[PDB]
């Protein structure tokens, strides 16, 4: 089992920077994917998530519209794209999995990339 | 035809 | 003191009867006490019989062109008119003396276990007589109860079972309840009452209403309704319902405020011709009639799954700002007063 | 929001001690609660879920229980590599909700 | 002499039979007398049985994609093929000699208490095999009658029960009535008749028709029809009915005048492909066939609570100026003559 | 820990430790509830608890159309007061908790009864669509025949459920051999699956093979998994739906052979609108997975039981100049046993 | 109980003259209303009427088209209006009531007003 | 159709004390849908007896009547000075309704 | 019982030449009509036919489109008309009947006329 | 197509002889076969149908039988007035099919 | 396959 | 309202 992630860097705000996380060891129709972020001196925070089987999405209010998520079953891979980059969205971000039947907490975890955005 | 009425006699 | 008569297309066979409708008392109903006239020199050989049935029926009798006649019977009986086989009533003996030796009496008692005559309003896309339950009489002459009939050998007639207002009144109709919202103990009481537990057709019903609003919200609108409910018990238990008269009301109640008022409502037919499945008391053949009476059950449990049944209730609703609509209901009876 | 508050914030732990950690809520939740531990910069790993279901491989030194809105996480014997920070989470409703962490100063 | 044969996809299990259709005499019908062939090393110990039913059915067997198969079995039976357990007939013994010791006989007798094979015309918006009643025979091998089936373990076949024209003629079909209006004794008597009480499919029917018009009105048109009547007794009593050939003419009969003429009519299928609910004699699988034969009941009362039943009548109508149309009707029978 | 449900007058209340009960095809755990009421209110009436499994249609929330075709499957009753098998551990602990005004009651489910199920409503076939429910209600009255009241009754809902057996079966596969009219030239086709069993949301692999020594070229391959449902209320009746499907133009020329593995996955999201699709029984209104395949006992039994369901795969060869042919295969699908 | 009426007097023909009757002691949805007229040396005559519960109306042939009738339940009051007045429609007119279930003759009567035209 | 009516007779002496009948005749049969009224000139009509025999409330017993087919009969058994009056009848099996013409009181 | 024929002669090809055949002794609605053509020193071919009761027609390939058949009950009579005449549409032609329930061979026969067509 | 072949072509029998004619087919047919007599230039007339059903009004000298694909017309005693061509016909499928003629000739 | 026949021998 | 829960005591 593994989870892996890509896309980041120190990017000047106002753009968009795609996130992708790919999975092995389990099939996405049995599972749901979440992303979570943390910051200096601060703990985790749920941003958004996808459940393939029912086809639903949810967002935190502070990322509504700004963020978008997706996955494709051909690849057992998940994605999200979030737009007009702003500094406060500088954080570490994680992809994580779950049992669909039935939710029992985040039992495997991606490496987790820093994403940073500013004028400096 | 239908139905019809009649008397009591006596 | 008239008497009714009906005859075969050959005329040789004829019947006489003094009633068409019979009054249920929940402990008895008056007997069927008819007389049949025929001189047997016509039939000469076959045996003469008269019969009862109460039948659930659908589709008109006149030359329809679609699948019809779902003829589940509720109860049946047979009796031998001739050869001679309890004793005749006054009217039967007087009628014999009138008619002569070729007229012969017959008799039945209706069990205390079966519905009244009722019918439903057809829809515009429906055709013929919509479904209903009927009482029927037919007499004929044959070698057996099984053998096939003929027009000349038979005659057929229709009758009704009916109910009327009881003597004894009951307790006053009223109801109330309390809503409240999660923020605190702040609450919303709602209440109402009516004139009587009983009414006659065409009477006005007054609804008294009260509200205590110590809640967090403003009551924004009011609505009230009276609803028909019907039960069908042929093989499955099943139910139907219709709002039959309704009123919207514009009153309001702020939080930390209280309100009461009275309203009036009147059930009537004219505006509801089209509501397919509306229930009527049984007509004889095709006539117009009033909305169905609230049929009254016996005091015993009994089986109670026979044919059709019906009753009514009122409903009252509060519609409130920033959510939380709530309603309450009450049952009442409606039937004709006892005739003189 | 489903308000969350952990307690306490720091404690001495020279190897061996028995300590309580609690997580308090604005509304009741039957069981939908779990907790995790994590050395800084790496992936969170769970210990306890359904408010008492110990995850696989966890040493028995960990445990916890519920009382209505009040959730207790327990360590019976503080360990020299379980020196760490810890985090609670509750998920009866979306959005999920959770706490802030804990120190290890000997 | 030729004989039919059918087999399972395993090959080892096979059956032989010398008939497909069987003739009702209202007192008997020839027995089912088939033979089954299997060498038991395929089954290795399992018990072999043959089974019979008449089933009410709906929906095609070929992988239809909608709710279907409203099976009510009208009658069923089973018999043990192996181990061995009335005496064999000519063809059974000849077949034994032909086939060898792995072939074994079996037997059924159809009761006198069940319908013929019949089916209804599907509508254009309906799909698949419309409702009907079938005779079916099936064999399979298992350790009990309860266990699940397999294709390799079973074989299935279809057959028919059929009726033919009786030998004896009867009375002439004719009908009349002295209809009249309310103005006075002035009257409008009417009469008609056919050639015979019986016909074959595709025969022409004459109707001789007469009117005596001593009334206050002029007869303006004449109309005549032959109509199909169908009965269903499955759990309810129900009826369906359709006019199937019809004719008209503008003949005139003034008051104080009389008239007669002979008209002719012919039932046929081609013009009525689309009439959903039209009745036919049972086809084997999907073939075209003639309009349903009139079924002939036995002389006894019986119950016959077994679904489909059918018969026909003619109907005649007078259309009259300034109102007062009137009609009359009359039954007749229709079926194939007895084959050579 | 424990559930509780109360009358709208608050005087009558019941307590229970379960909602769902697991069938073993030889037993299921008993109903072991307890009811609380101080009789000073009811003062003379008699206290009862009643059970049923009932077929139902139409919502309870004041729907305005003909509804409630209320054929019961099975019913039962028991008396709480006056007192009249022995209490379980939880019942006695719960007594000690509640006090003398709480009284125990008991049921045992027969082995012959359906599972909880429901069908997907339509956009016009609206309201609470038809299904079969387990339901339990207590009430107090001077008799079983007297009309009950809101204040005197309390009502609750529960579920029967099944889980994966431990023992696996034989590997499923199917084959057939067409031969044509002009000669022995023939067309042989075969397929097989990963297992006879799957869990919800698992991928299914079908291995498929063709030997084509016919006069024709195979143009396409089609594969489907199909739901089947049975109803035995008064008539025998059946319904079906293709619930996932896949295709390819994977040609096979005559005098040629082929094989490949194809993969397929049942899931709900793409089939919201297929009115008549089956689901496992939700509690009140919730979303849920496609209906589990029900497991019947080893015995013949009466089979008169309500609703039934199962699944099969089908695969078809589509061939040039006519002659398409297909074959099928069954498999089970249900949740693994909980810890 | 009462019945009362008003609306006019001696008028030129060719006009119209609306007339009304209002009721107390009973509610109109349970009952039907009739208008009847009488003339010098002549008895009563039914002109037209209304049934609230079914909503039907009926007219005498000589007044079809010419006459119109109505009532409103808010007021337990009945109205009729008839147009292009003529001398021959000079008469006294009466409002009257009946049981809807079931018709048993006119059991209470309005005072009844003369209307005359030439 | 207009159901044809005819009352009879037209006028007779009635010094207090007499027994006399009034009758109404019909063009077609009607079971009982018939009623009676009286009215001193210029005031409101008032009913006496309906359904051909149903005496209305408060009416003195001096009034009665019966039917035979098309023939409808009222009897007054005791002519008295307060019931010196004219009289009328009406028939209503079919709309339009129909009725008669009145009676005198000349001593 | 009789059958009859019409219209024959020697005609220039490419045209049309109508045929008719009236029945007696049996109802046309109960029966079906065939025609057959025969050539010098050669056998007899079915050309086309009608079954009134179901209302179906069938043709030999070499006359599809070129031939048309019909009947009417008013006259208990069968007709056919055929067009675009080859010369080798010259043959004897025959009118024949059958039992509808069920087909058991051609049990009565018309006289049968030579139809000839050539330059 | 359903291929036909009668056999033989023609052989000669003076009054009295026993002979068979056979009609052979490319496919089987259960019974859907019949055969006819016809003197040259006149109407055909059937002798045998359903492969063994002798038509009424026929002398018993005629007969025949089926065996699978093979059909067997038979004459037990050649008649002095009978001699002519004869024709087999087969019809389980449309289009129907027919033979080529059997020129029997005295000697 | 479908239907098929055989002789009596 | 609806359903509600409680603890085991002891």
């Amino acid at each position: 089992v593994q989870l892996v992630e890509s896309g980041g860097g120190l990017v000047q705000p106002g753009g968009s920077l795609r996130l992708s996380c790919a999975a092995s060891g389990f099939n996405v129709y049995s599972s749901s994917i979440h992303w979570v972020r943390q910051a200096p001196g601060k703990g985790l925070e749920w941003v958004a998530s996808i459940s393939s089987y029912y086809g639903y999405t949810y967002y935190a209010d502070s990322v509504k519209g700004r963020f978008t998520i997706s996955a494709d079953t051909s690849k057992n891979t998940a994605y999200l794209q979030m737009n007009s980059l702003r500094a406060e969205d500088t954080a570490v971000y994680y992809c994580a999995r779950s049992r669909q039947f039935w939710y029992s907490g985040l039992d495997y975890w991606g490496q987790g990339t820093l994403v940073t955005v500013s004028s400096a | 035809s239908f139905t019809r009425s009649t008397v009591d006699t006596m | 003191t008239r008497v009714f008569k009906k005859s075969s297309p050959n005329g040789k066979l004829t019947v006489y009867l003094g009633k068409r409708d019979f009054v249920d008392h929940l402990d008895k109903v008056d007997p069927v006490d008819g007389v049949v006239l025929v001189d047997p020199d016509y039939l000469k050989d076959r045996k003469v019989f008269v019969t009862l049935t109460v039948a659930f029926r659908y589709g008109r009798e006149d030359c329809d062109v679609l699948g019809l006649s779902f003829r589940k019977d509720l109860f049946i009986a047979n009796y031998q008119a001739f050869p001679p086989t309890r004793p005749p009533t006054r009217l039967q003996e007087r009628l014999l003396r009138k008619l002569g030796q070729h007229a012969h009496p017959f008799f039945f008692t209706i069990p205390q276990n079966l519905p009244s005559s009722v019918t439903l309003q057809p829809g515009p896309e429906d055709t013929g007589k919509a479904l209903g339950v009927d009482f029927e009489i037919r007499a004929f002459v044959a070698k057996s109860l099984e053998e096939k009939s003929h027009k000349r050998n038979s005659v057929r007639l229709v009758i009704r079972k009916v109910q009327f207002a009881p003597e004894k009144p009951g307790p006053q109709p009223s109801a109330e309840t309390t809503r409240h919202f999660l923020m605190s103990d702040r609450s919303l009481h709602l209440e109402a009452s009516l004139d009587k537990e009983l009414y006659y057709h065409g009477e006005p019903l007054n609804v008294n209403v009260h509200v205590t609003n110590n809640s967090t919200k403003t009551v924004k609108k009011i609505k009230v309704s009276v609803r028909q409910y019907a039960d069908i018990v042929l093989f499955s238990t099943a139910q139907y319902k219709v709002p039959v008269a309704q009123v919207e009301q514009d009153d309001q109640v702020s939080p930390s405020s209280t309100f009461s008022k009275v309203y009036t409502i009147t059930p009537f037919l004219a505006n509801n011709r089209e509501k397919r499945g509306l229930a009527l008391d049984g007509k004889l053949k095709h006539e117009d009639t009033n909305l169905a009476s609230s049929t009254i059950v016996k005091e015993g449990a009994n089986k109670e799954v026979l044919g059709i049944l019906v009753s009514y209730r009122v409903k009252v609703k509060l519609v409130v700002s920033r959510g939380g609509d709530v309603s309450v209901e009450l049952p009442f009876v409606l039937m004709h007063p006892k005739p003189h | 929001d489903i308000q969350m508050t952990q307690s306490p914030s720091s404690l001495s732990a020279s190897v061996g001690d028995r300590v309580t950690i609690t997580c308090r809520a604005s509304q009741s939740v039957s069981s939908a609660v779990a907790w995790y531990q994590q050395k800084p910069g790496k992936a969170p790993k769970l210990l306890i879920y359904s408010a008492s279901s110990l995850y696989s491989g966890v040493p028995s030194r960990f445990s916890g229980s519920r009382s209505g809105t009040d959730f207790t996480l327990t360590i019976s014997s503080l360990q020299p590599e379980d020196f760490a920070t810890y985090y609670c989470q509750q998920y009866k409703y979306v959005p999920v909700t959770f706490g802030q962490g804990t120190k290890v100063e000997i």
